[PDB]
DNA sequence: CTAACCCTAACCCTAACCCTAACCCTAACCCTAACCCTAACCCTAACCCTAACCCTAACCCTAACCCTAACCCTAACCCTA
DNA sequence: AGGGTTAGGGTTAGGGTTAGGGTTAGGGTTAGGGTTAGGGTTAGGGTTAGGGTTAGGGTTAGGGTTAGGGTTAGGGTTAGG
């Protein structure tokens, strides 16, 4: 069966290619190569943020199931709009 | 003994539910009084808003060779648009890059 | 679904008609109509709740079309606020013509 | 223009013309699902995130990412240079007002 | 013609007395009273504000205090908020006890 | 002579005025109906942030 | 009466250089005091068009410190003490 | 022949000490009078304001330009540099989003 | 300018070319030799919407 | 929404070359720091006044508040552009 | 959306009322443009090393196609808030 649970080797999960075509896109001719860590740990920070405020709002309703609505609110409170994605 | 019942869209000549709007105003808890040129004043608002959206949106992917409009051109036209970045300057459109902005330095010799 | 389900709520024959009627001949996405809709709930949440606070700041009861032109006067920016303003002069000039 | 080496710093500039011009996902789907969830463990265990969900965190983050890249690239040339490097990043940021 | 001014509602006479239970011998200046006023209201909207979103985003027509808890969670941040909600449940253990 | 008027705030323990709070959130368009632990809570909060910031 | 220059330059140089030591600034340029006060004069014609605009759906005719807060809180700048 | 000057930099920091240990105001009252007042003569004429709203004007005005002094110095700063210039307080404005 | 426009051009001289692009580019440049037509250059490659392809 | 393979097929990730660009003196500017003293200046001090604010005082109109009945909006379904 | 009724919030109005404006004036304050000089700034050179370039072979992700178990809102209802 499924012995196996999720570790903490997902925070590693982002791999160097993918944080150095994200910088391309913004117009990053050079990447740093100390670079790759401190990006890991900026997205660290970003990510805890919105899954707490999205676990508050699923609390709420006394539900288990975390929906994009919930997501949406979030970042909306946060501070960003997504538009799109939910309704 | 109703006569007939002309639709308050077609004595407004907007486009938009003012009949929604005005529930909307009513059961949003903004105010427990709500005028009756209100509902209209903010179809109006709304309309004109989209309307020129929307137009943006056709000239730019008119621009693109194609003819749906897609959230790429949607994206373009709102950063084209001086008010309407500014406007919507917090909001972040999804399945949307930014503009293929290149500066001097980054240019090659 | 229709197992006894609810039915919810959007603005997409208003959009398409407005698309219709600023260009003819022409398509959209159900993402950019998605991505419309929601711009079209934030606008209208914003300029409620500006509305709602400049009556409340009023000690006043009643959100009239003056509290939705000033709300609009303050949301929107330069020309595009002129131009909506003149449009929804318009609308409440051919509403108390006609109803 | 041989094929055995190119000047370096010119396939950059036609990779960074050719990013610039697409919207597909540059974080990859089944990593980014993982540490969504590795993070929710700590908070409370049982949780059953919708399919739609990820999706908007990951296009969330690519986002705030891109925009941070452009505010670290601005800061990089203004000190006379091209290259970005990690003492540029938390000005960025503290200028921003996040970290403060 | 007449009197009968208008009557102002402020929290001064809170204030003084929550001064007066922490260090019964200091003194709050004016301006002081006036921020802290402004505090309270300005935090006093935010939560309401924030308890009615939650309560329009939930088909609901009331607030009870899970509300008010959640509001509180989502706006204080980590000790802080943790303290007020436990003093919030001991606040309504005693009036539901007594 | 509705008896006497127990004071809710001594009823409450706290020192703010959980009577003002209701009023405000009943006239303050925020919902058609207004708990009843929601002002104690929200006064209580609300002291403690005061009893901190004064401290 | 009235000259326009005379506003821009009321702005003086001293006070300017004594704000910017009161942030940490240890040296001040000479191109610096022209950009502080466009930037100021900017932020003030929004402020004041915000109050103008508050004045008038008040139907009044004079600007108060409580509609000046209202305007500075809208734009995310909440201020304490004056007014309530 | 000697009165012991100050160097460049003595007077500097113990002054910027003395005006960070004050609470009292630097810009006059009654030109920013002025300047509000022909600032409001461009939107509707015969206005009369408030002392309590040029004071709450002047205070966030001076709040405003001491966060964009801090912010500049701090650029200045990491530009390897101790005095400020018009490109910092252009990129300033830049990073923390007033140029729209 | 002619200095600027010959380094973007990837060359080291000063051409009539050049010297036209930076009269034509600059506004005020422009506005005061309006009437002044340089030798041995063309004009900027400047096509209008409507002579684009569909 | 989760659990379980599949099967190719893009992804990733070490692993040398090859510039090239970013930091360290370095000299030459250069610019702002630092008195300074004298001529605006404005913030004071009372005092009018005056015009916009403000507090009662009905009352009247317009929005709410229910039906009910048109009526439009919203789910489904294939198909074609 | 129409059809019919009601009560509570606008709304005007005028007599008070009040705070802002405007007034001189004058005198310590303050600005502020002089001059001067010392420290800071920046390209220039220089060099080496730090990522661009290459690139392919193991790694692993993208649908794909299901059941099956979580899980939640739909209906009804009622008594308490």
């Amino acid at each position: 069966k499924r012995h196996r649970k999720v570790l903490r080797d997902n925070i590693q999960g982002i791999t160097k290619p993918a944080i150095r075509r994200l910088a391309r896109r913004g117009g990053v001719k050079r990447i740093s190569g100390l670079i790759y860590e401190e990006t890991r740990g900026v997205l660290k920070v970003f990510l805890e943020n919105v899954i707490r405020d999205a676990v508050t709002y699923t609390e709420h309703a006394k539900r288990k199931t975390v929906t994009a609505m919930d997501v949406v609110y979030a970042l909306k409170r946060q501070g960003r709009t997504l538009y799109g994605f939910g309704g | 003994a109703r006569a007939k019942a002309k639709t308050r869209s077609s004595r407004a000549g907007l486009q938009f539910p003012v009949g929604r709007v005005h529930r909307l105003l009513r059961k949003g808890n903004y105010s427990e009084r709500v005028g009756a040129g209100a509902p209209v004043y903010l179809a109006a608002v709304l309309e004109y808003l989209t309307a020129e959206i929307l137009e943006l949106a056709g000239n730019a992917a008119r621009d693109n060779k194609k003819t749906r409009i897609i959230p790429r051109h949607l994206q373009l036209a709102i950063r084209n648009d001086e008010e309407l970045n500014k406007l919507l300057g917090r909001v972040t459109i999804a399945q949307g890059g930014v503009l293929p902005n290149i500066q001097a330095v980054l240019l090659p010799k | 679904k229709k197992r006894k389900r609810s039915r919810k709520e959007s603005y997409s024959v208003y959009v398409y008609k407005v698309l219709k009627q600023v260009h003819p001949d022409t398509g959209i996405s159900s993402k950019a109509m998605g991505i419309m809709n929601s711009f079209v709930n934030d606008i209208f949440e914003r300029i409620a709740g500006e509305a709602s606070r400049l009556a409340h700041y009023n000690k006043r009861s009643t959100i009239t079309s003056r509290e939705i032109q000033t709300a609009v006067r303050l949301l929107l920016p330069g020309e595009l606020a002129k131009h909506a303003v003149s449009e929804g002069t318009k609308a409440v000039t051919k509403y108390t013509s006609a109803k | 223009k041989k094929p055995h080496r190119y000047r370096p710093g010119t396939v950059a500039l036609r990779e960074i013309r050719r990013y610039q011009k697409s919207t597909e996902l540059l974080i990859r789907k089944l990593p980014f699902q993982r540490l969504v969830r590795e993070i929710a463990q700590d908070f409370k265990t049982d949780l059953r995130f919708q399919s739609s969900a990820v999706m908007a965190l990951q296009e969330a983050c690519e986002a705030y990412l891109v925009g941070l890249f452009e505010d670290t690239n601005l800061c990089a040339i203004h000190a006379k240079r091209v290259t970005i490097m990690p003492k540029d990043i938390q000005l960025a940021r503290r200028i921003r007002g996040e970290r403060a």
